[PDB]
């Protein structure tokens, strides 16, 4: 184990890495935006869908 | 000196003089100690003494002088600003004829202190030497502080301090009191490297010189255990560490793992926090990061396989520090504890990154999360400033020294921040400069020192909270990575929507000042951002949002409605927050009158602005877009459509809707 | 010709033995440790 | 020599377990590897053609 | 009930660093600094306040005398440890000490290798480094300068090694004493206004060694009394390994910087016994010092010539001056000239103790040594003969008028009938004024200024002695410009316009001063002279101003005399 973490190691500080965090998020967010609107236009067409009948 | 020295005081007798002619006076006189310390080289004294005690003069005149440039950024350090920007353009850029002049008096001062023979008689010459090394080492730190200051790239300097380096690695050995002196000038040196790979130092220092130096200074202060000399050898070590320096830094931690490094002596005081001053475990946990975060493979290790002494510990601190300890016995210590615990909150949540990097962070996390107390209780609220009593004092001061402000005493960064009673206001100068007339020294240890003292201490608390918050924000970031699971849900949540509660209290309640600390606005947003996407993402949400939207309604009402100002990335996050509220509000009547509000007076306005401005906008229309869409889905609202037609329909929105169209 | 030799190996030793040149090695094997800590820490960190 | 070759052993053990570490045994860092050595052999043949037909031009007298 | 386990840690502990030994050199560094920190901490805290580092410091000849501690060494160097045994029975068996100081001196050689790894000389490349710097100056040694590879693998050699045991040894010994020293001093003369924790650590010193407690109003001065003759009895072994060095040691290491070195290291030894002696005299100034010890004092001197012959060489001047400025401060202390002639005039019993007056055989002994002194020719016996000169000049004059024990000694030595010899030697040593050049030199070497070779409060206390000789000697003498300047000298020593400060200390230093304004002789005679002699004579007035303007800053008292 402790061989392959220093084969796979880079030199750098340690506190940059865990920030990707807050971009990994920045990027997620929108695709969370994008289902959010789409199970809402689901819904939505469903809620038609149930007043047609 | 003392010319010097009483000129310093720009704070008061003085009839007949004007600030040109101390001026003036400064700059001859700087002059003068610059001509005298080049010529100094060349003068043959009866005795060694004469000349020691003539370096030791001018350098300390010419620290003084220094030091006093750039302790402060007012117009208080104006009499002596040309005399200062003088003596740094000609010790920081001199001329190539004329560089080594200027450096070969420390040079030989050096070599005259690393082969002067140790003798139990005469003290007075002992002392004098002391004195004059101790001196000549500040005036080398504080020439590289000026040269780091004020965007030097190119620091000729440096070239010479490398090999007086050389020769401070074997001068402690003659005498104790070098030690910490000397670390202080290599942890200077040091930092100018960092912002400026550098000079290799083990080429200067060698093999044999360096392993022994590193064996001499590895034992911090071992046979008396000071807590001054602690936090020196640890603020170097840290210093040594945090830069390029590689051969060093692992023959520092390595030892030659660890058996007689640094870090086995830094867990034997880190295993004793509980009773150690809390003044020293700043710097050993300082140290600790300063070695985590570019050397984490390590210490990271080394405390995995003694894991079972440092959890317990930092367990045992945790459960057992409260978050409002002003009112309890000890003032000054909350600031101290409050950056012990956010050193420790880093420290914990850069090993559990770690861990997940190896996908074994899960029991660790889970033993971990029941200790976040004191986070629940000192952690993202920052409204332990009490603007009160600074204002009161801003104005006490105001009203006594109408030409001296409160904050020219700010200093200029020259300094790394003490996180003392010094952090902001400059305390080792007020205590000379303001000590003339009656008011500081005050009845009973009474008057504005104190108080002074006490603004200090509160700024000092509410860096080690903004310390502690980003400590935390990453932890909590990654644990709700961590804790996908479905387990310990309960208290997760509790946790989470504590958290975002105290945040968005804080918006609204008094916040700090911009030009003292760093605007808060999109610092804390964010966090609570991040942290109900999550929690959405793993649906496990009370609906609870009948009181939550009414703190961010609040701030969206009191903000000024920047909505295309420079604070823009405010207004965005607060959309997307607001945004992901309404759709846990959504996830879920009395709910409806609630969030009416933003559908009447929030939604409208802002497109209505954006429609005028527009004649940056993309997004924003678009995040208002979905902030809408995701707003009409609230099950109150399938009822309440008569009520809110009235309220869409009183803008007009669809005709500027069509006319944008167009 | 031991004066050539020495020459050459005066050179070659001259350059050998330097501060900085001896330095680089040392500064680059903790700038390395620096990467492997991060790296290994950003690594367990998306470990799953 | 021997330290500069631990630390480009080291250098290439944190690179590939950073880049992939929960399978070391699979084909990718394979692919890699050899990939790698094919790139090293056509500079090789690249660099040396070169100069042969650097050669050549002193025959063009 | 008195063991070594805080004076000589566990083994185990030196070697694997969790507990570095408090070796004397960092506590003579401490007590010399009279650094706060340092002194409170609680390793040396603990350290000072055990009673065997009591016992031992009371009694250090039993540190180094030669005993049969075979048992104790073996139960601690059981349960690299080989070779740190090898060197302890190697140092045990060449000089006199016990093992377990040969012990402990290896061990802390060991822990302080990097220090003597950094003290030696530096490589080809650091030599570079500083002629590159360059572009006077010259204090480098090329010639002899090597590679650090050869520095090295010459260091982990066995001649060396041992000569590096065998200096740290040395430095050890002047370390031990130097902290003692200063301990003493710090213990006696304590300065007023010091952090509380100071003074808590000072009475527990006190109350547990020597029963010294302030809040008793007549406190046990007898433990600190019996100090003198527990150095002056050192200073024989001290001064026979000076004029010989150790049989069992090799002939390979006896080399002339070795020599030197052992040199060295006695002079210091002698001269911080010295100070130690006339610490614990000045101690009980009025009172006298017990004859019998002062007897074989004056014959050890005799003998020895001073430590002329130890001190004769060159190459110690730096150490000798000091050397025999100690020894004449010393030799007037125990002489008491103020208190001689009080008794001798007024003949009352002082009750302190038995004076040397009553014992003629001590007069005699005391009378040879002056005269052997003086035949050879030195001149640190100028102010001592002068002093007794002076005193045998009261005993002729005291028989005179009574024409009762000194009669035997006037009647010995064919004193009675002719006073040629005293009156030529008082005649020689005041030609040219040579008598009041080394007093002053002595005040200097023995003053206040950073020219000083103790620190403040030593000379402080040092020039009493020659202050009191001034005194007596004043009425006796006519007023002349020589004694003025060597006054001078002595009270002001010297020093800069900076050396003023208002830090407040010990009445006890300040007595010095006072007394100019205390006791008559010292105020009819020099201050009321001095200001008569106004601007005429101006360099005496006007020092005399500024040393007192100088010393009564903070004596509310007398701060408005000058």
């Amino acid at each position: 184990d402790v061989d392959t973490y220093l084969s796979n190691l880079q030199t750098k500080t340690t506190l940059s890495m865990i920030a990707d965090g807050l971009e990994r998020s920045a990027r997620d967010f929108d695709a969370f935006l994008e289902e959010n609107v789409t199970l809402e236009w689901e819904a939505q067409r469903k809620r038609i869908y149930q007043h047609f009948g | 000196a003392a010319l010097i020295d009483s000129a310093a005081c720009s704070a008061v007798p003085w009839l007949g003089t004007s600030e040109k002619i101390l001026s003036r006076v400064a700059l001859a006189i700087a002059q003068a100690a610059l001509d005298v310390y080049e010529s100094t080289t060349t003068w043959r004294f009866r005795s060694e003494l004469d000349r020691s005690i003539l370096v030791r003069d001018v350098v300390g005149l010419m620290h003084k002088l220094v030091v006093h440039a750039h302790t402060l950024s007012s117009h208080l350090t104006s009499t002596l600003s040309p005399a200062a920007a003088h003596i740094i353009s000609s010790f920081l850029t001199p001329p190539p004829s004329a560089s080594s002049l200027r450096f070969q008096p420390l040079l030989g001062t050096l070599l005259v202190a690393l082969i002067t023979p140790r003798a139990t008689l005469y003290p007075g010459q002992s002392r004098i030497l002391a004195e004059r090394v101790t001196s000549v080492l500040a005036f080398c730190t504080s020439l590289l502080r000026a040269a780091d200051f004020l965007g030097q790239t190119h620091i000729p300097l440096q070239t010479h301090l490398f090999q007086s380096a050389c020769l401070l690695a074997r001068l402690p050995a003659a005498n104790a009191v070098y030690r910490a002196p000397v670390l202080e000038l290599l942890r200077a040196l040091v930092e100018v490297a960092g912002r400026a790979e550098p000079p290799s130092l083990l080429g200067y220092l060698g093999s044999h010189a360096a392993r022994s130096f590193i064996s001499l200074v590895e034992g911090i202060d071992k046979p008396f255990g000071r807590v001054e000399h602690a936090v020196v050898t640890w603020r170097f070590f840290a210093a040594v560490i945090r830069n390029r320096q590689q051969w060093m830094a692992g023959c520092l931690l390595t030892g030659r793992v660890g058996e007689g490094s640094v870090l086995a002596a830094a867990m034997e005081r880190l295993r004793e926090v509980k009773s150690l001053d809390v003044q020293e475990a700043v710097a050993v946990m300082d140290f600790v990061v300063s070695a985590q975060n570019y050397w984490p493979w390590t210490i990271f290790a080394v405390r995995k396989e003694k894991e079972v002494v440092d959890a317990l510990r930092g367990y045992v601190r945790g459960l057992k520090a409260p978050g409002m300890v002003m009112k309890t016995d000890g003032a000054a210590a909350a600031a101290f504890q409050a950056r012990i615990a956010a050193y420790v909150a880093e420290t914990f949540a850069m090993q559990l990154y770690h861990m997940r990097q190896m996908r074994q962070a899960e029991k660790f996390a889970g033993e971990l999360v029941a200790d976040l107390d004191y986070f629940l209780r000192e952690g993202v609220m920052v409204w332990g400033y009490n603007a009160s009593l600074h204002g009161n004092f801003a104005r006490n001061f105001a009203k006594r020294f109408p030409g001296v402000e409160v904050d020219d005493f700010k200093r200029t960064m020259w300094l790394p921040r003490e996180l003392g009673k010094g952090y902001y206001y400059a305390l080792e100068v007020a205590e000379q400069m303001l000590g003339f007339d009656a008011g500081w020294g005050g009845v009973k240890q009474s008057g504005f020192r104190k108080e002074m003292e006490t603004a200090n201490l509160n700024l000092s608390l509410v860096e080690a909270q903004v310390s502690l918050f980003h400590a935390w924000e990453y932890l909590l970031l990654e644990l709700t990575l961590s804790l996908l699971p479905k387990k310990e849900n309960a208290a997760f949540a509790r946790q989470v929507l504590q958290v975002v509660e105290q945040c968005l209290e804080a918006n609204q309640r008094s916040q700090p000042p911009e030009n003292i600390f760093v605007v808060l606005g999109h610092a804390r947003a964010g966090l609570a951002l991040t942290l109900l996407q999550r929690l959405a993402d793993a649906n496990q949400l009370p609906r609870d949002v009948t009181h939550l939207l009414a703190l961010v309604s609040s701030a969206i009402h009191a903000v000024e409605n920047p909505f295309g100002a420079n604070d823009l990335p405010y207004f965005r996050t607060l959309l997307k927050i607001l945004f992901v509220v309404l759709r846990a509000a959504k996830q879920g009547v009395a709910i409806t009158q609630q969030v009416l509000t933003i559908l009447d007076r929030v939604v409208a306005r802002c497109f209505r602005a954006l429609a005028a401005l527009v004649h940056t906008a993309p997004e924003d229309l678009a995040l208002i877009t979905a902030i809408l869409q995701a707003c009409l889905s609230v099950p109150g609202i399938e009822q309440c459509q008569v009520q809110v037609l009235n309220i869409m329909a009183a803008h007009d929105v669809f005709q500027v809707a069509v006319a944008l169209f167009s | 010709d031991e004066d050539e030799l020495k020459q050459k190996l005066q050179q070659i030793d001259k350059t050998l033995n330097d501060p900085a040149q001896g330095s680089r090695l040392e500064e680059l094997w903790s700038r390395l440790i620096v990467l492997r800590g991060y790296a290994e820490d950003l690594k367990d960190q998306i470990n799953q | 020599g021997k330290d500069l070759a631990k630390m480009i052993k080291e250098i290439n053990d944190m690179s590939n377990t950073l880049s992939k570490g929960s399978k070391p045994d699979d084909p990718l860092t394979q692919i890699v590897r050899v990939l790698n050595g094919h790139l090293a052999q056509l500079q090789w043949i690249d660099t040396n053609a070169a100069a042969l037909q650097a050669k050549v031009a002193a025959a063009q007298k | 009930t008195l063991t070594d386990r805080t004076y000589l840690p566990p083994l185990e502990d030196c070697l694997t660093g969790r507990t570095v030994i408090l070796s004397w050199r960092l506590v003579a560094s401490a007590l010399e600094d009279a650094d706060l920190a340092r002194l409170t901490s609680p390793a040396l805290s603990t350290f000072l306040r055990d009673g065997f580092v009591h016992e031992l410091l009371k009694h250090p000849a039993r540190v180094f005398e030669p005993k049969d501690l075979k048992q104790e060494f073996e139960t601690k160097t059981s349960s690299g440890v080989d070779t740190i045994k090898k060197d302890a029975l190697w140092l045990a068996d060449a000089v006199a000490i016990n093992q377990v100081a040969a012990l402990r001196i290896v061990l802390i050689e060991y822990q302080t290798r990097a220090h003597s790894h950094l003290v030696l000389p530096l490589s080809t490349q650091d030599v570079a480094n500083i002629q590159e710097a360059a572009g006077i100056l010259s204090l480098l040694n090329p010639a002899s300068a090597v590679d650090a590879e050869t520095m090295w693998c010459d260091f982990e050699t066995e001649a060396r090694r041992r000569e590096r045991i065998l200096a740290t040894y040395l430095s050890e010994r002047r370390s031990f004493t130097a902290a003692v020293d200063a301990l003493v001093t710090f213990l006696l003369h304590s300065a007023p206004g010091q952090h509380k924790d100071l003074d808590s650590l000072r009475r527990a010193l006190l109350k547990d060694a020597f029963a010294f407690d302030e809040d008793l109003d007549v406190p046990d001065r007898s433990k600190l009394l019996t100090m003198a003759p527990t150095y002056m009895n050192l200073v024989e072994d001290c001064i026979a390994r000076a004029q010989a060095l150790p049989a069992k040691l090799g002939e390979s290491f006896k080399t002339e910087a070795f020599e030197l070195d052992w040199l060295r290291t006695a002079i210091t030894e002698a001269v911080h016994s010295l100070s130690i002696a006339f610490q614990a005299l000045d101690l009980d100034t009025p009172y006298f010092a017990p004859h019998e010890l002062l007897s074989e004092w004056f014959e050890l001197m005799n003998s020895s010539l001073f430590l002329e012959s130890i001190l004769g060489f060159e190459v110690v001047a730096d150490l000798a001056m000091p050397a025999r400025s100690l020894v004449s401060a010393i030799c007037l202390k125990m002489l008491n000239i103020d208190r001689t002639i009080q008794f001798l005039h007024d003949f009352d019993y002082p009750d302190g103790e038995e004076p040397y007056l009553l014992s003629s055989q001590t007069l005699n002994k005391i009378h040879t040594a002056v005269t052997n002194a003086v035949n050879s020719g030195v001149a640190a016996s100028l102010p001592v003969a002068f002093a007794w000169s002076l005193i045998v000049h009261q005993m002729h004059l005291g028989y005179q008028e009574r024409a009762s024990p000194y009669d035997d000694f006037l009647r010995e030595q064919r004193l009675d009938n002719d006073i040629a010899p005293v009156e030529q030697i008082a005649m020689l040593a005041t030609s040219r004024g040579q008598v009041y050049q080394v007093m002053s030199e002595m005040a200097l070497c023995l003053g206040t200024t950073h020219e000083a070779a103790f620190r403040p409060a030593v000379g402080a206390r040092a020039r009493l002695v020659f202050q009191d000789l001034l005194k007596r000697a004043a009425y006796l003498i006519p007023y002349q410009d020589e004694p003025v300047f060597s006054l001078l000298a002595i009270l002001a020593t010297g020093r800069q316009y900076w050396d003023v400060t208002d830090a407040l200390s010990a009445s006890s230093l300040n007595q010095v001063y006072t007394d100019m304004l205390d006791d008559e002789t010292l105020f009819t005679q020099f201050t009321m002279q001095a200001i008569n002699r106004f601007p005429y004579e101006f360099n005496p007035f006007s020092v005399l101003c500024r040393v007192l303007a100088a010393a009564l800053i903070t004596n509310k008292d007398k701060a408005d005399v000058v």
